[PDB]
């Protein structure tokens, strides 16, 4: 039931997810860092990469980890 | 008769219980 389907430390990878009027929107950024321990105190703006017409009442999320 | 056509935020989808076939 892939009823909707779509295909396409030293760096900080950032994302923003929101879900409005049946569209799930993804913004993102990749940037280098020097504080290996934590988020940098400077400024940069994320930019849109995806918009998914998926129509789901999302209330929870989880994240996926690679195992050897 | 045909009973294959059925009813129960903007553009949300949702695939006693609210199933009603039209006749
Ligand atoms: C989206 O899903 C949530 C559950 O994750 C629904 O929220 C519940 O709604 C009932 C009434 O319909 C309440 O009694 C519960 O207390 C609600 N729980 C939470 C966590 O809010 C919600 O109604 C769904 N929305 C749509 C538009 O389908
Ligand atoms: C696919 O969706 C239909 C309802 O549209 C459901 O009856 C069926 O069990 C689903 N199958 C899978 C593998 O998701």
């Amino acid at each position: 039931n892939c009823t909707f389907e779509y295909v396409s430390f030293k760096n900080l990878r950032e994302f923003v997810f929101k879900n409005i009027d049946g569209y799930f929107k993804i913004y993102s950024k990749h940037t280098p860092i020097n504080l290996v321990r934590d988020l940098p105190q400077g400024f940069s703006a994320l930019e849109p990469l995806v918009d998914l017409p998926i129509g789901i009442n999302i209330t929870r999320f989880q994240t996926l980890l690679a195992l050897h | 008769g045909n009973y294959n056509y059925l009813y129960r935020k903007p553009f949300e989808r949702d695939i006693y219980f609210p199933l009603q076939s039209y006749g």
